């Protein structure tokens, strides 16, 4: 199947909720990671790669300094895989 | 066609698991059946003769001298 | 050509060893069981070596298709770290794939057997290089070895693949072939040496242990190699690196046989032969 | 690939015989009185079974037979079984032909070395 | 010639330091960074010594404008981008370093030749003496004259 | 052959009198079947060759030329009427006659009985390419080039001039004929050591040897794509012509004459094929491709064996068509490209999906592909080659190794890989880019078919 | 064709001798092919010799007659040399086709007698030597401008060996 | 069934080729011989290869 | 791919991007997962501790002998994914990406059917030129005061404006062609 | 310990570059300059590819300095030095004099051995 937003936008919410430190009954779309969810960069590095294994491809560097919204990663992998 | 499955052990049609077990039983059969009936995969059917048992007759040897 | 075979036999087969893409595995195999076939040439044994192509290729296409399978119902993961427990989730290409790499490893009354050990014993046998005679063998061994690795990492283990699964063999289209030729591969050794003329005159005279050479070396390879791999999933030693590369990076002749020659041909053109 | 080479290579020499050249002593050292081999083929019925330079072995007889029963019962390839066996032993039996020629070349030669020393 | 005006094409070596700073606009460069090809009189002229890194390990994410050159429009161009180009030499760092690979691969090569001589030198062979053929070693049929007889080469039992 | 050259010269009244609107179909028509009667001349039921008249005959060498020359001419003025469509209604019908002077002058001097009737003509094509290349040349440097393409062919010229005199009065007449059919045997003094260089050199020079080919790169560079295809479809070969007609005399010099240039084209073959390997420039990778592949040839024409001089025709003939092929294809890239850069215009497949059929046959037509007569020319000059000394295998082994390299690298770099971002949008083919290239590769497959005709004289 | 230009053995096979109940799947084919594939054409052909044989025509050989040689032309008469080197340069490809023919007829012998090729073809190998050692004497050293001049003058080199060698023995 | 069509009216074009161009020409279907074994006729001549002889060396 | 390169890298990520190429290569050499997951929860302890270094000198030079031991304890062949740089199915569908700029020439046939297609295109080919002048204009009345510039383009700023120089970031061909 | 070891090929990777990790305030000037000159160009590309109402051809300027700089700006900087005139007849005459005592010398053992009788030319019937 191909995938429609709101589904990636519930497969990134998920995995979240499945990481220990950040809360799974807050992790809130629009709650960003480090200043809201307060996770470490260190952290973020992680976050990111959970989601480049659970959609199977490379956020690139430069583009993944960025992906702190838990939604900005939900329109971003949208937006590179062509999802309208 | 299928569905698709999110963290769980993708479902089998039943014709996907017969036919697997089919060719693989198959093989075994096989094996089996040649191995009974062909047995030569060991010792051929053909003894190495030991060379070292050759009555000096056997070969030609003269006797010293 | 008997010498060359050889080398690539084992050159081949080492560098297979470590490779992590699961079609390299494949084609490293392809290469290293033609280099057995280029030795039976070189020993003078023509028409067993055509014995063996027929046999090779029914086998190595199965593995191959096999993997095709593999990889498209994957999403398109060609390497073996994220492919794993294909066996339970993919049973008809799993069979296939084993029915296929018990034939790469001349399993006994299979198509690879009927011609294979008919080549090793004549190695065994025959006058021959001791390098290259000591070489076939271990690459006889190799050969159980990646065959091994490409059935613990891709079908026995705890399966790595993404977390969303979509798999479907299902269609005729794929079953078919592959079950047309797994047909193949289970009875075409028994067909084609029946048949075939009388050739050759081999020596099925040999001392036990020459005889059945070609079957222990197989068994001890997979042995030795499943004892590897289950070295691996203890929680200990994450990087092993013993000459791993030389293994992994294709024994090294592309990286440096490909850079510099293209390097010092152009240059000359341009810098020299063109301009100067 | 058996001991032989261990004794030719490693340790003795002189003894183990050189693979080329066994037969390098008088047809009889020794050997009282020995009848050559015996042909059963014509060289003619060889050549028109067409049987290949080198299968034309002293059990070119024996192929040809293999080879008969295996034109005739065309459609069945399994059924000329025995006639294999018997090619391959009439093979097998000149392999240990030549295995015996190997042995007794080795042992000869050690009888010169035994000789050798009987001298001084 | 569209809109190239020979000050706006490439010149000769830079002399002067201005001649070398005025070069570095031509060419879209920094100042500091031009570093024309040494004046040997081999044609370089002022063309840019760019480093010699292949295209191979330019940004493989970036949106280069010419996409597969990995080249962006403007920037200068390497002398030899005609072999430095993806499709051909790589200059792309490797884990293992460029001389440990050299000696390995070569020693392997080396010792394997060598070990294959050891054995020719020893080689392996069973004990069985010279197989026999009949006839004269099928003298005839090996295309022999048929009118002249070979020496009988005669093979015995046992 | 009065038709193949009579109806010609018509072709230019009908330039000159036809209305502006009809000139082109008027003249390209009527070409294609003057290239039909042409097709005539191929009816040799017997050994004795053709002596039409005592000017003009037509023997298994010239006759496969004479065809091609006809045949040219109409593919010619279809390459070109759209470059040269943006004139003034009497540049088109000057550039069109000239194409046409070309083939009248070119089909006499392939088809001339009296070797300096070769020379007038021979140097007379030299005005027509002249005019083509530096009239209409695009680039600033066809003024160059067309000095470059008249005094290197002048110089060597004048030498041969004074050579062809120089039998007449040794034997007594120039007539092809008669000259095979009498003793001219030079003999190895110094001084015919210069003879055979003086008659050799100048067509040595338009078929350009390693020494003197630096006229060639420039002459394609800048000239239009007809003049482009002319000079390597039936200019450079008229080199090779010359060769084989001049060398029946001056039969013992080239045994030891000969070793110079051999080596000079041999090794010439490798550098020529490399440089191609690494040249910004399509029209120059071609150009160099020729000189190579014609270093081929030359020798091939000293060597002088049967097959060398079969394996040259069949050659020189297929070589002809394939690089035309590339040329005309390269022309379709730079009108819409604007630009010979290789670099640029990457992945055209992706846009012109055809025209990348035709650039990957005639890629394999440049290297060689075994069912192709371009192939059964080079193995069999390989052969001889080989007989002449069988180190040569190892520098006729270094060309092909690289020929394959280049010719696919042509194909590689220009019609596959991701499509250039934004060069000017490029407009889809027009059916004449494609038939001028089908009307080239059409008769490469049929003449594969049945090679004996352009098997040469030997 | 010419069963004496290009020969052809007698045919001599080994009759059927089945030992097998089984049926032979190729007996059963052929009496397939006979009637589907043969039959059919057979047919059809026949009906283009009829159609032939009604307005058949001929074509004749064209007999070249001889003609005096080099050795008997004048030096310098382009006109009798040039039918004297034509005649020659007629010879030099029915002397060819000869060479191809052996060439051929050879290749089927190596196919008729596989096996025994190293024996049974043995009668025309000894004449692809008798036929190559004297087109090797008379047209190999030759330029590719192969004339009768030249023949006269390559044998003519080597007719002083088989006199100056003859004497020397002496 | 269309199999027919693509299987069959090929075949007949090459048989027609094959009986009627090849066939005719000289040399241009060449076989090997038989085969024959001891004790086997000869369809064509009429002839009875003899026999072999009769080794009794059996010992299996 | 989306964003553009800074100009100097920060110690950070410098720091938190061998994070990345370290884990990843570490699950090359853990082909299993609770190796890794374990082996892996031990490197952050290496770049957990030395987090709170202030001394700037002695972080560049914990950094300088990571990436040090990284490269020699790298794995060859490690596990990149499909779609990323060298690894496989990179450019496999880019003979599928058409660039867009190429339906303006098809005949008028062809662009006869898939009617209402082209009634959308030229909609959007009418945004694209109803735009460039305030786009542009915005490009520069924005421009920089100074020599410093960064490949980073300005967003809208203004309704009806349409975010500037987008014409080929939206419009792109799309990935997977098929 | 194995310290890697850039050589001209296989250079020394971005990490382990001794220059990159240390650099002066001056350094980063250049960098944070140099991605002007990108930018700038960048910006100049980008609002002219982008540019509807054109269909002239984008020129790439800094490829015409290239083809300009390798084929018309190279006799115009030759200078007939030493390591260039005794390189530049190594070339062209060098192999050119090697391969013709390889042909000669093969040419003549030939003609020797044809001329005293030794070679075969056996079913040799072409040439
Ligand atoms: C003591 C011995 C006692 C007797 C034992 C005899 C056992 C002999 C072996 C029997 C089984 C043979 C077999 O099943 O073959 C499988 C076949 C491939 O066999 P193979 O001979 O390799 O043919 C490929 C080309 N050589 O692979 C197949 O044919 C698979 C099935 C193919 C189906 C084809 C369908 C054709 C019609 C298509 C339209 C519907
Ligand atoms: C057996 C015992 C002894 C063992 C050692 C003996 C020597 C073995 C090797 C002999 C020479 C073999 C040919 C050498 C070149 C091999 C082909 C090659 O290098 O091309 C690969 C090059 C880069 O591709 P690659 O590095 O594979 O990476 C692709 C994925 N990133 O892709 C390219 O396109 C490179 C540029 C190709 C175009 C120009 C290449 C040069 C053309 C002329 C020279 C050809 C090679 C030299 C002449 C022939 C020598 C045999
Ligand atoms: C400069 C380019 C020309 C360099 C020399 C070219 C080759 C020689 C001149 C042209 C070819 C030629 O015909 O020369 C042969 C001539 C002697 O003619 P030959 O037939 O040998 O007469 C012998 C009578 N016992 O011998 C000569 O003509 C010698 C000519 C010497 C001058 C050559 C031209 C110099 C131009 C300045
Ligand atoms: C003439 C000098 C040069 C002139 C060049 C320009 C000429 C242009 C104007 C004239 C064009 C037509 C004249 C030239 C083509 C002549 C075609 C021809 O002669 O066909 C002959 C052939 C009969 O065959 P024949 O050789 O007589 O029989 C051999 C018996 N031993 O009759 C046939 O079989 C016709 C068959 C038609 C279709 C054949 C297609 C076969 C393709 C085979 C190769 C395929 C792969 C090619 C790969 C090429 C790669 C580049
Ligand atoms: C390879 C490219 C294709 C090769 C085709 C080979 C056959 C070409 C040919 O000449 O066929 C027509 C032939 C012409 O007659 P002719 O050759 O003069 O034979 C007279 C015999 N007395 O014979 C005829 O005209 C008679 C009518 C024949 C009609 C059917 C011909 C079918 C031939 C199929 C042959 C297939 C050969 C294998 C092709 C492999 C292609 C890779
Ligand atoms: C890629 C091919 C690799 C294999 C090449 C060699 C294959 C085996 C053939 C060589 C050995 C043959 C031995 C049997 C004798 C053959 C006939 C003969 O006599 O050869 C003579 C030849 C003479 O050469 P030369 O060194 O000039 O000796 C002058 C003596 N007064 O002496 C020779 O034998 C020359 C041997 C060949 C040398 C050229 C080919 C390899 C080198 C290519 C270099 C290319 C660049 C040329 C030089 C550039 C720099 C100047
Ligand atoms: C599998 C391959 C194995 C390779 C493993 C590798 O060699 C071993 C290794 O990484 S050794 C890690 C030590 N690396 C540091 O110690 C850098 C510390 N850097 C800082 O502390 C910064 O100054 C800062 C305060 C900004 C951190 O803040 P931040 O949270 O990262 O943003």
């Amino acid at each position: 199947p191909p995938l429609t937003l709101d589904g990636i936008k519930d497969r990134v919410l998920y995995v979240l909720k499945l990481y220990d430190k950040i809360d799974p009954e807050k992790l809130s779309v629009n709650s960003h990671f480090m200043k809201d969810l307060g996770l470490d960069s260190l952290d973020q590095v992680e976050i990111i790669m959970a989601m480049e294994d659970e959609f199977g491809f490379e956020i690139p560097d430069i583009d993944a300094e960025k992906l702190m919204c838990p939604q900005e990663i939900v329109d971003y992998i949208a937006d590179k895989k062509d999802v309208y | 066609h299928i569905q698709p499955r999110y963290r769980e052990f993708p479902q089998l049609t039943r014709s996907q698991v017969i036919q697997g077990e089919f060719l693989s039983s198959l093989m075994w059969f096989w094996i089996l059946w040649r191995f009974w009936h062909d047995s030569d995969a060991v010792l051929g059917h053909f003894s190495y003769p030991d060379p070292s048992q050759w009555t000096d007759e056997e070969l030609g040897i003269p006797p010293d001298d | 050509m008997l010498c060359l075979g050889a080398l690539t036999t084992l050159f081949t087969a080492i560098c297979a060893l470590t490779q992590n893409d699961i079609k390299k595995i494949i084609a490293f195999s392809t290469s290293s069981q033609l280099g057995l076939m280029m030795v039976t040439l070189g020993m003078n044994q023509p028409h067993l070596a055509f014995l063996h192509i027929c046999t090779h290729a029914f086998f190595k296409a199965m593995l191959f298709m096999c993997s095709g399978s593999i990889i498209h119902s994957l999403a398109d993961e060609q390497d073996i770290r994220k492919m794993g427990n294909i066996t339970k989730i993919m049973p008809f290409t799993s069979s296939c794939l084993v029915i296929g790499s018990l034939a790469l490893t001349g399993m006994p009354f299979l198509t690879g057997f009927y011609s294979k050990d008919l080549i090793i014993e004549a190695i065994n046998t025959c006058n021959t290089n001791a390098w290259a005679l000591l070489i076939t063998l271990i690459a006889t061994s190799m050969t159980a070895m990646y065959s091994m690795r490409i059935i613990y990492f891709v079908t026995m283990t705890k399966p790595r693949f993404p977390p969303l699964i979509s798999i479907n063999e299902n269609d005729p289209d794929l079953m078919n072939p592959i079950k047309r030729l797994a047909f193949g591969s289970i009875f075409a050794g028994f067909v084609i040496s029946y048949n075939i003329p009388p050739t050759s005159i081999p020596v099925l005279t040999m001392p036990w242990f020459l005889k059945t050479t070609a079957l222990i070396i197989s068994v001890l390879g997979f042995l030795i190699a499943l004892e590897l791999n289950n070295l691996t999933m203890k929680l200990s030693m994450n990087k092993a690196n013993p000459y791993s590369s030389f293994s992994t990076l294709l024994g090294f002749f592309p990286s440096i046989i490909h850079r510099i020659t293209p390097m010092k041909s152009l240059n000359l053109s341009l810098k020299t032969s063109l301009t100067l | 690939m058996g001991a032989h080479l261990t004794r030719r290579y490693l340790w003795d020499a002189s003894v183990e015989p050189d693979p080329e050249k066994i037969p390098s002593f008088p047809p009889d050292l020794g050997f009282p009185e020995r009848k050559e081999r015996v042909m059963v083929a014509t060289q003619q019925e060889m050549m028109d079974a067409q049987l290949t330079l080198q299968q034309r072995d002293y059990c070119a007889h024996y192929l040809i037979r293999l080879l008969k029963c295996k034109r005739d019962s065309f459609p069945n390839f399994l059924a000329c079984k025995h006639e294999q066996h018997d090619w391959d032993y009439c093979e097998h039996l000149d392999y240990v032909k030549r295995m015996k020629e190997f042995e007794r070349e080795r042992r000869l030669l050690q009888r010169k070395k035994r000789r050798a020393l009987k001298e001084a | 010639a569209f809109h190239m005006t020979k000050d706006m094409l490439p010149g000769s070596y830079p002399r002067t330091p201005e001649e070398r700073a005025a070069a570095a606009k031509k060419y879209n460069m920094r100042v500091e960074d031009y570093e024309p090809y040494p004046d040997d009189g081999m044609g370089y002229g002022d063309y840019p010594m760019l480093p010699n890194r292949s295209q191979h390990e330019r940004d493989p994410w970036y949106q280069w404008d010419h996409s597969e050159l990995r080249m962006n429009w403007g920037e200068p161009i390497h002398w030899d981008l005609d072999m430095y180009i993806r499709n051909r030499v790589d200059t792309s760092p490797t884990p293992v370093s460029w001389d440990v690979m050299c000696k390995h691969l070569f020693g392997f090569v080396a010792f394997m030749v060598f070990m294959f001589w050891v054995g020719h030198v020893f080689p392996s062979y069973q004990p069985v003496g010279p197989k026999q053929y009949p006839y004269n070693n099928l003298y005839l049929e090996r295309g022999g004259d048929p009118t002249k007889e070979p020496e009988p080469v005669v093979h015995y039992d046992i | 052959m009065l038709k193949i050259i009579l109806p010609s010269l018509m072709l230019l009244p009908l330039t000159w009198l036809s209305s502006p609107k009809k000139t082109w179909t008027n003249v390209t028509s009527y070409s294609f079947l003057i290239s039909l009667t042409s097709l005539t001349l191929l009816w040799q039921t017997d050994e004795n060759y053709k002596n039409f008249s005592n000017m003009f005959s037509s023997d298994p060498l010239s006759t496969p030329l004479i065809i091609l020359t006809a045949w040219l001419l109409p593919l010619m003025l279809m390459a070109s009427q759209n470059h040269l469509k943006k004139d003034n209604n009497v540049l088109q019908k000057l550039y069109i006659s000239m194409l046409i002077s070309l083939q009248i002058l070119l089909i006499m001097t392939f088809s001339a009985t009296e070797l300096i009737m070769f020379y007038i003509l021979f140097e007379a094509t030299l005005i027509p390419t002249l005019i083509i290349i530096t009239r209409w040349g695009n680039q600033t440097e066809r003024l160059n080039a067309g000095i470059y393409f008249l005094f290197y062919t002048l110089i060597g010229s004048i030498p041969l001039l004074i050579a062809l005199i120089l039998i007449q009065n040794h034997v007594g007449t120039l007539n092809l004929m008669i000259l095979s059919f009498t003793t001219h045997t030079l003999d190895a003094s110094w001084s015919n050591n210069l003879l055979w260089l003086a008659c050799m050199m100048a067509f040595l020079i338009k078929m350009p040897l390693y020494g003197v080919h630096l006229w060639l790169p420039k002459a394609h560079v800048e000239a239009p794509i007809a003049g482009s295809m002319i000079l390597a479809a039936i200019l450079l070969k008229l080199g090779s012509y010359g060769m084989i007609r001049i060398s029946i005399i001056l039969d013992p010099l080239t045994k030891y004459m000969a070793y110079p240039f051999i080596l000079l084209s041999l090794w010439g073959m490798i550098m020529t094929s490399s440089i191609c390997l690494r040249q910004t420039d399509l029209k120059s990778l071609i150009a160099y491709s020729s000189v190579s592949h014609m270093a081929l040839v030359i020798a091939s024409i000293m060597i002088q064996t049967p097959w060398s001089f079969m394996g040259a025709t069949m050659l020189m003939i297929a070589h002809g068509l394939t690089s035309s092929l590339l040329f005309c294809l390269a022309n379709s890239n730079y009108e819409r490209i604007h630009s010979r850069t290789m670099i640029m215009a990457r992945g055209l497949q992706m846009v012109f999906p055809l025209m990348a059929t035709w650039w990957l046959m005639a890629s394999l037509a440049n290297l060689a592909l075994p069912p192709s007569i371009n192939l059964m020319g080079e193995l069999f000059i390989t052969m001889s080659l080989f007989s002449w000394s069988n180190f040569t295998i190892i520098l006729m082994g270094i060309n092909i190794i690289i020929t394959g390299m280049y010719s696919m690298y042509m194909i590689i770099t220009t019609q596959r890989g991701k499509l250039t971002n934004h060069m000017i949008n490029l407009q889809p083919s027009h059916t004449r880019e494609l038939t001028l290239m089908a009307l080239h590769m059409i008769p490469l497959i049929l003449l594969t078919t049945s090679p004996k005709l352009i098997t040469g004289l030997t | 064709w010419d069963k004496d230009v290009y020969p052809e053995p007698p045919s001599r096979t080994p009759a059927p001798s089945p030992q097998t109940s089984l049926p032979n799947p190729i007996t059963y084919l052929t009496k397939a092919y006979d009637l589907v594939v043969d039959w059919p054409v057979t047919l059809v052909r026949e009906f283009i010799e009829r159609q032939h044989a009604k307005n058949r025509t001929y074509y004749y050989h064209r007999q070249y007659r001889r003609v005096p040689d080099i050795t008997e032309c004048k030096e310098g008469d382009v006109l009798c040399i040039y039918e004297a080197e034509m005649q020659w340069r007629r010879d030099f490809k029915v002397d060819q086709e000869i060479m191809n023919i052996i060439q051929e007829r050879l290749k089927a012998c190596q196919q008729r007698e596989g096996e025994n090729y190293q024996q049974n073809c043995a009668k025309e190998l000894e004449q692809f030597t008798k036929v190559t050692k004297a087109y090797q004497d008379r047209y190999l050293d030759l330029g590719a401008y192969y004339s009768a001049r030249k023949c006269l003058a390559k044998q003519k080199q080597r007719m002083l060996e088989e006199r100056k060698a003859a004497r020397q023995e002496a | 069934l269309f199999a027919v069509s693509h299987v069959l009216i090929p075949m007949w074009f090459v048989h027609y080729y094959v009986k009627y161009h090849m066939a005719t020409k000289p040399y241009t279907i060449v076989s090997s011989k038989p085969r024959i074994f001891p004790g086997d006729t000869i369809l064509e001549t009429g002839e009875v290869i003899p026999p072999m002889r009769d080794f009794p060396d059996q010992h299996h | 791919a989306f964003c553009a390169p800074p100009a100097y890298l920060t110690h950070q990520q410098k720091v938190l991007r061998l994070y990345k190429r370290a884990l990843r290569h570490l699950e090359s050499w853990c082909i299993h997962r609770d190796k890794y997951r374990y082996f892996a929860c031990l490197m952050r302890a290496r770049f957990e501790e030395h987090k709170n270094e202030k001394d700037m000198m002695r972080a560049t030079q914990l950094l300088r002998e990571a990436e040090e031991e990284f490269w020699q304890n790298q794995h060859p062949q490690p596990y990149i994914f499909p779609d990323s740089p060298g690894g496989t199915s990179f450019e496999r569908y880019e003979c599928y990406k058409v660039p867009e700029w190429c339906l303006d020439y098809w005949h008028p046939s062809e662009k006869a059917m898939y009617p209402d297609y082209f009634s959308k295109r030229e909609q959007w080919k009418k945004l694209r030129m109803e735009s460039w002048d305030r786009e542009v204009k915005q490009l520069q009345e924005e421009t920089s005061p100074d020599g410093i510039m960064t490949e980073a383009l300005p967003p809208a700023r203004r309704e009806g404006d349409l975010p500037p120089l987008w014409w080929h970031i939206v419009t792109r061909p799309r990935e997977r062609p098929t | 310990g194995s310290k890697y070891k850039p050589a001209p090929l296989a250079t020394l990777p971005s990490t382990l570059d001794p220059a990159e990790y240390d650099v002066s305030p001056e350094t980063r000037r250049a960098q944070v300059e140099r991605l002007s000159i990108r930018a700038r160009l960048k910006r100049e590309y980008l609002l002219q590819y982008n540019d509807p109402k054109r269909v002239s051809h984008i020129e790439d300027p800094a490829l015409i300095r290239w083809t300009y700089a390798r084929s018309a700006n190279i006799y115009p900087n030759f200078r007939p030095t030493p390591k260039n005139s005794l390189l530049g007849a190594v070339a062209g005459f060098g192999p050119l004099i090697f391969w013709y005592y390889v042909f000669k010398t093969d040419r003549d053992r030939k003609e020797r051995l044809i001329q005293e009788g030794k070679l075969d030319r056996k079913f040799n019937i072409s040439y």
